[PDB]
């Protein structure tokens, strides 16, 4: 039980000293620990192995010392794991091994051959011989470390003790092998105190790093220092920074570790590696640590069992670069304390305040001035006891929020990547509209930026993390309404070619800010942040200099580079930059296998056929004149970007002679192929792959078609008397007639509108129709489309011929065409359009009166494919109904039997809130808030470039309207709430003044009271619909709402009574 | 009716088998709604409950005539709706999870009270029982979490019975059934609904976790049965096959020892409704592990008393450190313990002389002579000693039997001396 209280670190100390008291030479102390290790185990809700292979690595290696004879605690330990020897010897030979190769020379590596071999005895020396190859790197960190020799001759004696089958001096001179430093820096068991073994232990590890091939073929023993140059350590760094990067993506090997038999005592082995480097590691080494660590120690951090250890490294890496730079990766770590300081215990708590008064000490500079939203939320939070840690910073922070309008900052750290830190975003998105709500502040007489990098961050979760896709929709809910109106809801960037040098290097910067950064800061296959190397020494020799002697401004000895690196954007100087000490360069190149068949594009779609194929294409139209060619190792991350990022080397048919021009047909065509896969009649495999295939083309033709436009755009600015200029127009020309023909309208649009998209199959159709008959009699087929598409993107014979005056500022007579041709309750597409249309301009309390369910029958029962009336209907009644209409409707719409549909399923949520405040419990009406939110956060919005909000109408009013329904912050106290009665009267403030949904000015007051109503309360209900009505042609449900208050005689109520009576055109009345 | 709603329930896949935690693309977006969600559970229940009553009307049927309501179909439909409801991969609900493991419980009773055994145990498939028992031991591995009973829990491993679907059941009452109140709202009792009355998961559920604890004191008594069946199982076959392999030796001690190790180092000092219930039954679950050692002793072979040497010996040697007990012996303060924990059982002396027996008011004084140390060894056996002699070497016995070296002789008196011997 003490284990069990105890967090992490001592927690496993204790359960070592508990595996010591279980080999403790009898069977009763024995059988105990066994007893009370398994019941431990599997009423922590975890498995022996899995809280055992935590300490297991230490345990193996105290018995890898004496295995022959402690082949009794061995199978002891084994049976009370419950795996086998072979499972935990494999996914931990990392540290089992290299402690079994130094011991005695008259080695248990035979016996253990032995093991793999019990059923045979094919090779000893051959499963020794693979064993070895498979743990070729702390094996020689060992033989340097647990008995410190460097000198080549009993150097190999060692290697070949017992292993004579490590034979030819070295196999692969790979001791400076990114494995071997890694291993060796693995070693790195370092703890809070410096005692004499350990710090001996880590400055002969450290003597096992700075030997390496180099002197392995030309030596004293490297066990002190006496024997390392001063002048050797810049180029020795250099070469140990080529090191780091794969040192840490087997660091990511071991943690990232897909195995499943894989525990965290290698993510702790890792903390130990990235501390050991970054400490006798310079600044060169430590900033070339920076881009896949802070995923590899994240992934350590998410697991609980080595969040100590990863705040551990996390603090002295704060120690390790200062606060200029790093308030990159802050964010990462504010999130997460902000986000589990409901869990973190006394030592969790003490070293994360030790973080914190460490960045106080140091790096204020850091956090106040380079992340504001840093500090406003580690005041935002402030139960962590932020001014207990400081204080005197209070003062600081009031600085830091009030000189700052910080809207954008905020919406930039809310555009960040992951759950975690989005989440503070978000908290503090909460505590900021709370303030700025309460204290008439919000700006809004961007925030509408933020609002869409929140709704962005929701999409990103489309069916992701409904939590935080509730969160973020309450958020949304809680910023308002929005109509641009106030503001201006905001979103092909800047002048850009493949032919000049500045702009070349520009489009390059732009490069590397949309490959590493996104998709290789965020990549975790050790091969593939390889090939990110690759890329980048690529990029770091198109920007060739600063790579082998220019400095900031140590000598200033030339403009050009700094120049470069100072027109390069700090985060992408700091992303790419340290690199630039690294000379890679690639291999011989693979095969070909050739392109242009189809048939493995219908059977491939995009797994690894057009990648093939763009490896084909940069092969044969750059071949290393440009940075695009050695990213010819994309071994699928970056598709749907890259394959047309690599797809502007057309200019070069100018004049071919060449097979390119041959081979950029030969691409269209095989475009033209993806379309020619035309879902053939299957099923998911296609609707998803291919799709992404379809995005991927559009990209690409949308990529071409943007070089030339700008490539029209920057060269005409200058004047106008030079349109030919030597054979460029007619490129241009013969591209754009290449893109004039290359048009297959039909199965185009067809899979354009199949994917959940609307300007593909526009942009198109476009040019195709520009190349149309002047009658519109190619028409008929692709009418019917989109007027299919547009009712969900947003754009929005007799029968063919009323709707004449639909929605044509007078709107009464057709739509009493459409609540007449549905009466005849018959015909379900003109259905909805009556719905939908006496939806529009909001009759919704007809629409709850053209119910087929207070009638002869309930509704449509069990409401099949034909529940869409009831989408239309429940927030008809659920603004414009109460006790007795949204109950009726409520036990009338849940319904069917599953779950399916999700617009009246969110109108079902709000009506069920309602009768929830009914019942009147709030909180438990907040919770059906809570599945609304989620519901609507979830499954009702895109991402940007397609919709601006003017069509997400319903989506944000309804949002609106859920934080007024239930949600208590700033509004929870009840002296807060009579006080919000005049805050209600702020609520247009936020929202707007559009008579659609956005003017609140009293209207959501008419709400506020609504939801509040007990007794005194429920008398305010329509005295609070005062100048509600001030808003209201279409007033009939201003009717309705307005009789509903009248029923309790206010003098305000009846005065817009009257208005609304006058509004329909009325004078004297 | 067996067969019948049986496949309803394959009907009704969706909410049997609604995702542990509704992964990312899965969301719980439900619309809030016990009112199909009493459909379906509802349904499913009250017809596993009308199972155990056909179980019944044959159990109480003349073993003469019992080669007839058990057939391949009845197994298999059973195969399809169990393997529904334990959903090892899904978040099930107690109500179902209750229901089919009784369905098992009152099969296994038949399979005994069967005369003509060897043909139906044959007719009723060894891979079979062992699909039961697979995800009969994931239950007795899925634990109890009061604090949060009533709140989506963790990956099935903590019985719930959210009030999201929560109502008593017929034999049985194991929810607040705060739902049927909602029953109370279930139709429009004022119209001739088409479609009914909602029922609410939301509404539905600091008030009277005194329901955490009732409902608890059933999931105990689940496991009784759970253990009681295993144990029927121990019965069914007296030579064997692949449903007891040595596995209910490995997962019945297994609950044996977290019963133990649990009812240690919280349930007692927890000194809850719990605590006598569950000493009984994980005492009889110990007598259970002791049969099987003795007679089922033919079958466990070594590799699985080696994957669980640690759970039988050491929970042996637990029990064995008792018997002497030279504390009380008497009713002096061991009945201050019987206070501290069986507080419980004394509310229950009250009650039962007070309020619950025609006879047990005006003590005939041969009666309270035995109370004073009969609760107290009860509530001594709450408070892991003075277990029934009977019981102490019982578990004695399981593990002084020289005769299997489950001990090493040369340290079995490093092991008792710990006690004696």
């Amino acid at each position: 039980q003490l284990t069990l209280t105890t967090s992490n670190d001592v927690f496993d100390t204790l359960l070592l000293k508990l595996i010591d008291i279980f080999n403790s030479d009898d069977y009763s102390l024995r059988i105990m620990m066994t007893l009370q290790i398994k019941n431990m185990a599997k009423i922590l809700k975890k498995t022996p192995y899995q809280l055992l292979s935590p300490i297991l690595p230490v345990l193996l290696r105290q018995l890898g010392k004496n295995l022959v004879e402690r082949k009794v605690g061995f199978q002891n330990l084994i049976e009370l794991l419950g795996y086998s020897s072979k499972t935990i010897l494999d996914i931990f030979q990392r540290y089992i091994i290299p402690y079994a190769i130094i011991q005695y020379k008259s080695d248990v590596l035979s016996e253990i051959a032995k093991i793999m071999c019990d059923g045979d005895t094919s090779l000893i020396n051959q499963m020794k011989v693979n064993l070895l190859k498979k743990n070729s790197r702390q094996i020689f960190a060992v033989a340097l470390v647990k008995h410190g020799l460097f000198s080549l001759d009993i150097l190999e004696t060692l290697f070949l003790n017992r292993a004579p089958t490590f034979d030819k001096g070295y196999i692969t001179a790979y001791l400076p092998d990114y494995k071997t430093l890694a291993e060796i820096t693995k070693l790195y068991k370092n703890s809070v105190t410096k005692d004499a073994s350990d710090s001996e232990n880590a400055n002969m590890i450290l003597c096992s790093l700075r030997f390496l091939i180099t002197n392995f073929e030309k030596d004293s023993k490297y066990k002190n220092i006496n024997n390392w140059t001063d002048d050797q350590e810049q180029a020795f760094q250099k070469k140990l920074q080529d090191n780091i990067l794969g040192i840490f993506q087997v660091f990511s090997s071991d943690i990232h570790d897909v195995e499943g038999r894989t525990t965290y005592y290698e993510k702790l082995r890792v903390i130990n590696g990235i501390s050991f480097l970054i400490i006798y590691a310079p600044k060169k080494s430590i900033i070339s640590a920076l881009a896949q660590i802070s995923i590899c120690l994240q992934t350590g951090l998410g697991l609980k069992e080595v969040r100590y250890e990863a705040f551990r490294c996390w603090h002295l890496l704060v120690r390790h670069l200062n606060d200029e730079e790093l308030s990159t990766v802050i964010d990462s770590l504010i999130a997460f304390i902000l986000q589990k300081w409901s869990e973190f215990n006394g030592k969790l708590r003490n070293i994360v305040y030790s973080i914190l008064d460490t960045l106080i000490k140091e790096k204020s500079d850091l956090i106040l001035k380079l992340k504001p939203y840093t500090t406003l939320a580690l005041v935002g939070k402030p139960e962590l006891g932020i001014l207990a840690r400081d204080g005197q910073f209070a003062r600081m922070v009031n600085k830091i929020r009030s000189t700052t309008d910080l809207i954008p900052i905020f919406a930039n750290n809310l555009k960040s990547s992951n759950k975690y830190v989005i989440n503070q975003n978000l908290d503090d998105i909460e505590v900021y509209l709370r303030r700025k709500q309460t204290e008439r502040s919000i700006d809004f007489t961007d925030i509408t930026l933020v609002l869409g990098a929140l709704l962005d961050t929701s999409h990103k979760f489309r069916n992701l993390d409904k939590d935080l896709c509730e969160k973020c929709a309450k958020c949304i809910s809680m910023i308002g309404v929005l109509d641009v109106t106030k503001h201006e809801f905001k979103r092909e960037n800047e002048v850009y070619d493949l032919n000049d040098s500045v702009q070349t290097i520009k489009f390059l910067i732009w490069v590397i800010n949309d490959i590493l950064v996104p998709a290789f800061w965020q990549s975790e296959n050790p091969s593939k942040q390889l090939f990110v190397a690759l890329v980048i020494q690529e990029s770091l020799k198109y920007c060739g200099l600063s790579s082998e002697s220019w400095d900031m401004n140590h000598k200033e000895l030339y403009p050009n580079e700094a120049k470069l690196w100072e027109k390069f954007n700090s985060v992408s100087k700091t992303t790419i930059y340290p690199l630039l000490s690294s000379l890679y360069l690639a291999q011989s190149w693979k095969e070909y296998v050739p392109l242009k068949y189809p048939s493995n594009n219908f059977k491939e779609g995009y797994k690894i056929w057009v990648k093939r194929f763009t490896l084909d294409l940069l092969k044969t139209g750059t071949t290393e004149n440009h940075p695009l060619h050695v990213f010819s190792s994309l071994i699928g991350s970056l598709s749907n970007f890259l394959l047309p990022y690599i797809s502007l080397d057309i200019i070069i048919k100018a004049e071919k002679g060449t097979p390119y021009a041959d081979i950029l047909n030969g691409i269209i065509i095989e475009f033209d192929s993806i379309f020619t896969c035309n879902l053939e009649g299957m099923n998911n495999l296609q609707v998803d792959s291919l799709r992404m295939c379809y995005e991927s083309i559009f990209r690409v033709f949308e990529y071409c078609k943007k070089w030339a436009t700008e490539f029209k755009q920057n060269y005409s600015k200058l004047h106008g008397t030079f349109i030919i200029k030597d054979t460029k127009t007619t490129n241009m020309l013969l591209r754009i007639d290449e893109f004039l023909r290359t048009t297959p309208s039909d199965l185009l649009a067809q899979r354009s509108l199949e994917t959940d998209s609307f300007e593909r199959s526009a942009l198109y159709l476009e040019q195709c129709y520009r190349q149309n008959p002047h009658d519109k009699n190619q028409n008929g087929q692709l009418l019917k489309n989109l007027q299919i598409t547009y009712e969900e993107i947003g754009d929005i014979n007799l029968v063919s011929k009323i709707e004449e005056l639909q929605y044509s500022e007078n709107w009464k007579l057709a739509q009493d065409c459409f609540n007449v041709l549905g009466k005849f309750s018959d015909d379900p597409k003109t259905t909805t359009r009556m719905l939908k249309s006496m939806y529009d301009h909001q009759l919704y309390s007809q629409i709850i009166s053209n119910s087929s369910f207070h009638s002869s029958d309930g509704k449509i029962s069990l409401s099949p494919d034909v529940k869409e009336w009831y989408s239309i209907g429940l927030e008809a009644a659920n603004l414009e109904g109460n006790v007795q209409t949204l109950k009726n409707w409520v036990e009338q719409i849940e319904s069917l039997r599953n779950i399916d549909d999700r617009e009246v399923l969110l109108q079902y949520n709000i009506a069920k809130a309602l009768i929830a405040i009914s019942n009147e419990d709030p909180l438990r009406t907040q919770k059906y808030i809570h599945n609304s939110f989620r519901l609507i956060g979830t499954n009702f919005i895109t991402s940007s470039k397609e919709t601006t909000l003017l069509k997400k109408q319903n989506l944000l009013m309804k949002l609106h309207s859920l934080y007024d329904l239930s949600f208590l912050s700033s509004a929870k106290d009840k002296f807060e709430y009579k006080s919000n009665t005049t805050i209600l009267d702020y609520r247009m403030e936020r929202i707007g003044a559009d008579f659609v949904p956005n003017h609140y000015i009293l209207s959501m007051r008419k709400s506020f009271d609504q939801l509040k109503m007990n007794e005194q309360a429920d008398a305010d209900l329509g005295k609070t619909f005062f100048t509600l009505a001030q808003l209201a042609a279409r007033l009939d449900i201003a009717s309705e709402s307005l009789m509903h208050c009248l029923e309790r005689r206010l003098p305000q109520a009846e005065l817009e009574f009257a208005e609304i009576l006058w509004k329909q055109g009325e004078n004297d009345r | 009716c067996f067969l019948f709603i049986c496949d309803l329930i394959r009907i009704y896949h969706h909410v049997l088998k609604v995702p542990i935690h509704e992964s990312n693309m899965n969301l719980h977006v439900e619309p809030q709604i016990f009112q199909y969600e009493l459909i379906d559970y509802l349904i499913i229940s009250y017809s596993f409950d009308l199972l155990e009553g056909i179980l019944r009307v044959l159990q109480s049927h003349p073993k003469q005539t019992y080669m007839e309501f058990f057939d391949e179909n009845i197994l298999k439909s059973f195969e399809f709706v169990y393997k529904l409801a334990l959903t090892i991969s899904y978040k099930p609900m107690v109500n179902v999870i209750f229901s089919a493991v009784e369905v098992v419980n009152i099969i296994t009773s038949i399979i005994l009270n069967m005369d003509n055994s060897s043909d139906l145990k044959s007719l009723i498939s060894g891979s079979w029982w062992r699909d039961c028992i697979t995800r009969l031991y994931a239950l007795l591995e899925k634990e109890i979490k009061s604090g949060d009973v009533y709140n989506e829990n963790v990956d099935t491993t903590t019985l719930h019975m959210s009030k999201y679907h929560d109502f008593f059941g017929l034999i049985r009452n194991i929810g607040d059934n705060e739902l049927g109140g909602l029953i109370s709202k279930l139709i429009y009792t004022d119209r001739l609904q088409s479609v009914p009355r909602v029922i609410s998961k939301e509404d539905i559920g600091f008030t009277a976790p005194i329901i955490g604890y009732k409902m608890e004191k059933w999931l105990l008594k689940l496991k009784d049965e759970v253990l009681n069946i295993f144990e029927n199982l121990l019965m069914i076959y007296g030579d064997d096959a692949t449903i007891v392999n040595g596995e209910m030796l490995i997962h019945s001690s297994k609950f044996l020892s977290r019963e133990q190790a649990l009812m240690i180092e919280r349930y007692v000092g927890q000194d809850s409704p719990n605590l006598d219930l569950r000493c009984h039954l994980i005492e009889h679950t110990l007598t259970i592990i002791y049969r099987l050692w003795k007679d089922h002793f033919k079958q466990l072979r070594e590799e699985q008393i080696k994957q669980v040497e640690s759970q039988l010996i050491m929970s042996l040697w637990r029990f064995l450190v008792c018997q002497t007990e030279t504390v009380t012996a008497n009713e002096r303060e061991m009945r201050d313990h019987r206070h501290l924990v069986d507080s419980l059982h004394d509310l229950t002396i009250k009650d039962q002389a007070s309020y619950y027996e025609d006879a047990f008011e005006d003590l005939p004084e041969y009666i309270e002579e035995e109370l004073k140390m009969q609760l107290n060894k009860r509530t001594g056996r709450i408070m892991q000693v003075k277990y029934d002699e009977k019981f102490q070497e019982m578990a004695r016995t399981i593990l002084e039997s020289k005769s299997f070296d489950l001990t090493t002789l040369e340290e079995a008196d490093s092991l008792y001396i710990s006690m004696g011997l």
